[PDB]
């Protein structure tokens, strides 16, 4: 099922290109909970 | 007595053309605080 | 009769206008009065430290 | 083309900054809102543009129950991807191929209807800016375009006031021949840019006149007037009350209205805002409260935040 | 009757863009009547 | 009679102020409200009490659109009287005979509605509370009384523990022969004052058993208990969080409410309050706000004021 | 049918009334439940 | 009757009597303007 | 399984003693601020 | 599956637990903070005085 396997591609995994986007620019780069949590408890 | 939608056209442009003079008059400036 | 009439109109009137006015000012009674507690702090820090 | 320079004419802006003042910098209905709202955004760099978005929100039909967002803007690329409850894919990209000339696109996934996507491609010159939009095109097996296309053009005919127009061809179906939608445009500019005018007239019959001010370093006022046989028109009033520590934004409607804005910073990071508007000709009210906490990424940044 | 409605978006959009060439050769005529006034 | 001073009994509270901290003084819910409202209450006299009071309020079904209130309190005496839109008049008169007896009258026209009244007559013993009141007093052709009657009676058992009834006779008509309920009435408080205990049951089955805790002299903490075939319960429990520049109170409800009440005195004559809850079993929310501005009639009680 | 009904509300309030009795009595027995222990 | 002619005039006149109580205990006595102003004017 | 009236009234009763035993406890104490 | 069924539930009251909290806390945060302040600024006059 490829057709579909590309589809849901484009929802779960847009994000998370722009999440590591970013967190390949990060100075930081903390892991991936530090990321998602809202917290600044870095 | 009209009544109209020209009326309300009207009344409109009216109240246009007023907020229009008051905001450059230096009533406006009065009313703006000195601070 | 028409005082009556008149006492309502001017009531309801009344009403509204003060509430306008009312929720018009008071953020801009505390957020000017905010301000200028700022704007005052501030002097008084500046005239403390020459 | 030598004299042409000589004229000695600058770039307007865009169409949709035509009316930015008077429209989304003075009044509040981009801004306002209607129950509890909670926004958590952060930024990880600045340099490189990059933070993330959390929105709680719950009274107002538009805002979902939450949703999230995050975007990144580097010197030339800019980027911007938002998620919702029941999975509402939200992505936008803005790409420069230079100051002038920039390449953006928007997409949406409604999952559950036929998903949008509006492209555009902006190019300004030393003197006119032109913008080319469309939504959800589509070839028809004949080679014929089919769907929704918007180009408008914006001149400075002199260094304050500007012309423009806008070209709008819907295809829906191709069964049906297109329609075209054109619009005028008017921009006046203050010779020291105190007050700003602008006026338009749209392929629907509708004219927008707006007038806009800036009395003082920290008070603007402005006015705009709306309408639409079936014609019908509106007229609004209001001015922003900026300062450091708050902001404060006012309206006066001709449908008897009225509302009021304040967003109120207590700490550098804490940002409590008010809402509310009130109606007169049926005797009702809609308030709305909220606060935005924003957060650095680093340390370095989280120092900088407080100074 | 449908050509009728396609000849009148043809000459719409024939108008559009004589519009925009005025448009574009407007700053010069405005520039020579400030030289006369 | 003599061991009956050798007993040392303490004089217990009133019937109606039973529980009145937790219900008032902890809990919001006579306080809450919904909606926008705005009071402006100006003071004349102090010695002997007199003040007035506008109250303007919109978004809200308990709270009428305007209604002007006055209020007398002399040494022994107090009076007011209140006027709302629509011409609602209600009044409260206190009169005491001395310190221990106070007569008290109320009285409420709606104008459209029967006018109900009414009489409250209390008596303030050393060791016992005791209490009686009427509602529209009426007797039949006959000489038999026809309305609502309230009576209760409160007994220091203990310095520690006080117990009571109410008895309330109600004859509606003649016709039906009047109904008697008794409710059980019990308080207990801590030796040293810091936790106090409130249970009762009603004549209608229904059980009402309260709680607190004086934890701090700026924090105090309340639960409740109220229950009612078909039986239904609740359990609320919250705290308040008083001190000298505002005070708030928030609660916990076993129906999947919360709720959040602060009241934000930013000058001493002027106080904003804000108010809202959320209904989680249900998912919506009711969102109110205040202020209240209290100023004095003469130049020296605004001294006074100003300080 | 209505009578007694009527009786039965009297029947309580005389027994509230007794039950009041009882408790101004109460203070006395619990003091001599206090020199009991 | 009496009681009929007690309602109208009641309903009315129950807060001038509380005001007429009060203006009478008031140090100032200000005018009926003042009095139902809630304007500090004074 | 129960599902019934003495079900929820003595779910009632639990949060009432949680309630009463958490107030008596020092749990509040520490969580009550010391200014 | 139950995978998603936990991770809705898990959602659901994650996100009315935080809402709860956010509301019954920030009244109190600003409050305390606003206090707090006003110990501050009255200390600091004290020790300015003395």
């Amino acid at each position: 099922k490829i057709l579909t396997l590309t589809h849901n591609v484009a929802h779960y995994g847009w994000i998370p290109f722009v999440l590591y986007l970013g967190w390949a620019h990060t100075s930081n780069r903390p892991n991936f909970l530090n990321l998602l949590s809202p917290l600044p408890s870095v | 007595f009209k009544e109209s939608p020209l009326y309300t056209i009207a009344l409109n442009g009216a109240f246009f053309v007023a907020g229009v003079a008051f905001i450059q008059s230096p009533l406006m400036d009065m009313l703006a605080p000195q601070l | 009769s028409f005082v009556r009439n008149a006492f309502t109109k001017s009531g309801n009137l009344a009403w509204t206008l003060t509430t306008t006015a009312l929720l018009l000012g008071v953020p801009l009674s505390l957020s000017i009065l905010a301000e200028q507690q700022l704007i005052e702090m501030e002097k008084t820090f500046d005239l403390q430290s020459d | 083309h030598s004299h042409r320079q000589s004229l000695e004419l600058v770039n307007p802006g865009t169409v949709e900054n035509l009316n930015k003042e008077v429209s989304r910098d003075v009044f509040l209905s981009q801004y306002f809102f209607t129950g509890l709202r909670a926004d958590l955004n952060k930024a990880f760099s600045m340099n490189p543009a990059f933070q993330t978005s959390h929105t709680f929100s719950i009274g107002s039909q538009a805002l979902p129950k939450y949703a999230f967002s995050a975007l990144f803007a580097n010197d030339n690329l800019f980027a911007q991807g938002n998620i919702d409850n029941d999975l509402s894919v939200s992505g936008r990209l803005n790409y420069g191929w230079d100051k002038k000339n920039i390449s953006k696109v928007n997409l949406q996934i409604s999952d559950g209807q036929p998903t949008m996507c509006q492209l555009e491609q902006d190019y300004q010159a030393s003197d006119f800016s032109v913008n080319v939009k469309t939504l959800n095109p589509s070839f028809s097996e004949k080679g014929e375009f089919t769907g929704v296309a918007v180009a408008s053009f914006l001149q400075s005919v002199t260094p304050q006031l500007a012309l423009g127009l806008e070209t709008l061809y819907s295809r829906t179906d191709g069964s049906a021949p297109g329609d075209a939608g054109v619009s005028y445009l008017t921009r006046y500019v203050s010779k020291k840019q105190d007050w700003i005018f602008s006026g338009q007239l749209q392929a629907n019959g509708a004219l927008i006149a707006s007038l806009w001010r800036k009395v003082a370093q920290n008070v603007e006022a402005g006015i705009e007037t709306t309408l639409q046989p079936t014609v019908e028109g509106s007229t609004t009033i209001g001015a922003k009350y900026e300062y450091r520590q708050s902001v404060y934004r006012g309206t006066l409607d001709s449908n008897g209205k009225v509302a009021c804005f304040l967003e109120r910073k207590v700490l550098p990071t804490l940002s409590v805002l008010f809402c509310g508007e009130i109606d007169h000709f049926k005797n009702d009210t809609k308030i709305g409260c909220g606060l935005q906490f924003e957060t650095a990424g680093n340390q370095e940044l989280l120092m900088l935040q407080q100074g | 009757e449908k050509r009728a409605h396609q000849e009148q978006t043809e000459k719409t959009l024939k108008q559009a863009a004589y519009v925009a060439a005025f448009l574009w050769v407007s700053p010069m005529i405005w520039h020579l009547v400030k030289k006369q006034w």
